[PDB]
């Protein structure tokens, strides 16, 4: 979650304010895979050391 | 992986069997067998 602050204003006297409403935003973070293959042989795999 | 050279075959150690397999023709006899066998101490021996 994130957010601003709010913005002030110097205003004179019996003068309304302003409004001043922060707006939000929210961040995602996706989490995405990898991966990696190795076939063998089983005379090789009976062989090599 | 698999048994070429190239794709993990210089893993595989080397093999050798050190007996040596004589391959020459040679000669067979058997006066040994049905021969006298004295033994000697000089140069000469005298019955």
């Amino acid at each position: 979650v994130s957010s601003a602050a709010v913005q002030w204003s110097w205003d004179a006297e019996f003068e309304e304010v302003s409004d001043d409403s922060p707006e939000f935003g929210q961040p995602e973070i996706p989490v995405k895979k990898a991966q990696g293959f190795v076939p063998i042989s089983i005379e090789a795999l009976q062989d090599e050391a | 992986m698999g048994l070429t050279k190239a794709d993990g075959g210089y893993l595989v150690p080397f093999q050798l069997d050190p007996t040596v397999i004589i391959t020459s023709n040679g000669s067979l006899n058997d006066i040994r067998r049905f021969a006298r066998q004295v033994v000697a101490t000089g140069d000469v021996w005298h019955g």
